[PDB]
């Protein structure tokens, strides 16, 4: 059942993309 | 019947590791152009 | 029965191998796009 | 043996495929599809092909004191490259494809200005 | 003095007559009989050294049985062309990352 | 020296006799007349293939000859796969080439649309 | 085989980054 | 007391009798004389060793013995029973070894980035 291990990689790969960008609006 | 699946599952990890390294440089290089 | 064992595993491993190779090719095309703008603008 | 005198010994513990020539003669000579692939000595009357995962194919023959023997066609299909199209993997393929192109499009939007 | 290892369907067994003098290796599981010893499944690769002594056929003759199984189960083959590609590309990608960091700092 | 042509798709395996044919061409699998299972014309069809009990030697004896006056025997070993396809060099190349073009064209569309609007 | 659940190694080893960037964003805002 | 020494690499198996090293040793396998026959160099006698090229599991696997020549043959009391699967470029791997390489890979990358980061600050 390693499709979940592929599923959550995607959902949290783009969560770092948005978070890192917001670091420079407020700095 | 075989164990040659093991190397294939080991090579998949290498491809996933390289993807993160390529994601970093693309993000990094776009910032320099924007923060000119 | 023992039909599940390793045969079910190798079908998904092949799928991911060619899926993740395609995403790696998409990064090279962006790198060529960005490296031209950087070279021209910074001379 | 009625002039069908080359056999295959399969179902080995390992993946090798071995061929046996059914005769009795010194200086055993082995063909492969109308051409030679090498000489042989005695006491070792088996010719080695390789693992079944490389699925060897072709026509083979064995020589002897008598005339030309009859060929045998070997056809192996061990997948080792199978991909499932069960409407669930193609769903995961399209989802990962559309998301990646959408993300790159946002970046090119900012690059222009 | 051959001591005939009886290999079961998926198991390893040792057959003798006189009581074993344990030395080292896999302890194993004893069955209902003395000197008939189970060494576990073939997949685990049992190893070790076990001793014995004479029988009715042969009297007072020491022996030594060393068991060595190498049925690789988590077995991994190697492809030199594949491992070369991963290392070569990893070296390149590290240099690009270092070049990018230098652009900001310098 | 015409070989047998084998067409496998899913779990149905079809192999072709053409070389001998013209009267009825019988078949013999492990010294038993095959007679689910397909026949007719110069090919044979196996509907729901199973690896372990269906494999071995085949021959195509035309009308009355004992199945020994042939020119060669066929040995096959194939494991089936349901809703299943295999990747060769041609298939891996076409998906790669198409993938590069479709993203490149779309990505360069945004650059000019962004530049035109701005 | 070795173990199918070794793909969890790559996942969490980059999840460390996601937690850290949540702290630095919350620290400044 | 001294156990047999066995080394496998690729399709090679090497054994050396540990019983008594003060004299040359002749080897018999399953009640058959081998080694020193000066033919079929796949197996070859060595001063204190024996090499088996192209190891085969089905044959070539049983009770191996060692004994010094001059002593009467089967007085030796050291019999080794081994059964091995040998394949080319095969290896044994586990969960710990793969994780060690993963962590080492980030260490060399992470160190290099921080080095150039601080080194470029000299100016
Ligand atoms: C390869 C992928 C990650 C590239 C495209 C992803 C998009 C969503 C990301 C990746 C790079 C990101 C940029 C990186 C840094 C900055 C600094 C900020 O002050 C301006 C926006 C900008 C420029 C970000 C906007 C969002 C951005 C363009």
């Amino acid at each position: 059942d390693p499709k979940l291990c592929y599923l959550l990689d995607g959902i949290l790969f783009i969560y770092g993309v948005i978070l890192t960008a917001l670091f420079l609006r407020v700095k | 019947h075989t164990e040659k699946v093991n190397m294939m599952s080991l090579t998949v990890l290498g491809l996933r590791m390289l993807f993160a390294k390529t994601v970093a440089v693309n993000f990094l290089l776009t910032a320099k152009l924007f923060f000119l | 029965k023992d039909a599940n064992d390793t045969l079910l595993l190798q079908l998904t491993n092949t799928s991911a191998y060619y899926t993740y190779l395609l995403l790696l090719l998409k990064s090279v095309v962006y790198f060529a796009i960005i490296t031209c703008c950087l070279l021209r603008r910074t001379a | 043996k009625g002039n069908h005198l080359v056999k295959v010994y399969d179902y080995q513990e390992d993946g090798s495929v071995l061929l046996t020539c059914d005769a009795e003669a010194k200086n055993i000579t082995w063909f492969k599809d109308g051409k030679m692939i090498g000489f042989l000595t005695e006491d070792k009357k088996k010719w080695n092909l390789g693992s079944n995962a490389k699925d060897p194919r072709g026509m083979y023959q064995c020589k002897g004191s008598q005339n030309k023997s009859k060929p045998l066609q070997v056809y192996y299909r061990m997948c080792q490259n199978c991909i499932e199209l069960n409407a669930a993997t193609i769903s995961g393929f399209l989802f990962a494809e559309i998301v990646s192109i959408f993300v790159l499009a946002v970046g090119v939007y900012f690059i222009a200005g | 003095f051959k001591i005939p290892i009886e290999e079961l369907e998926d198991r390893v067994f040792v057959n003798c007559n006189t009581s074993i003098t344990w030395v080292e290796g896999t302890v194993g599981t004893l069955l209902s009989d003395i000197t008939r010893l189970d060494l576990g499944k073939r997949i685990l690769d049992p190893r070790g050294i076990y001793r014995c002594n004479g029988t009715d056929i042969y009297k007072d003759k020491e022996s030594t049985v060393q068991v060595h199984y190498r049925m690789c189960q988590s077995c991994v083959e190697l492809d030199p062309a594949t491992v070369a590609g991963i290392i070569v590309t990893d070296v390149i990608a590290t240099l690009l990352l270092a070049l990018g960091v230098f652009c900001f700092a310098g | 020296q015409t070989p047998y042509k084998v067409s496998i798709s899913g779990t149905t395996v079809i192999l072709t006799c053409p070389q001998y044919p013209g009267s009825e061409i019988l078949w013999q699998h492990n010294d038993k007349n095959i007679g689910n299972i397909g026949s007719d014309e110069d090919h044979l069809s196996l509907k729901e293939f199973s690896e372990l009990e269906q494999s071995g030697y085949y021959v195509c004896y035309p009308r009355g000859s004992k199945p020994e006056d042939a020119n060669f025997y066929l040995y096959l070993r194939a494991r089936v796969c349901e809703n299943c396809m295999e990747m060769d060099v041609m298939s891996v190349a076409t998906i790669v080439i198409v993938d590069i073009c479709i993203t490149g064209g779309l990505l360069l569309l945004v650059y000019y649309w962004s530049k035109n609007r701005k």
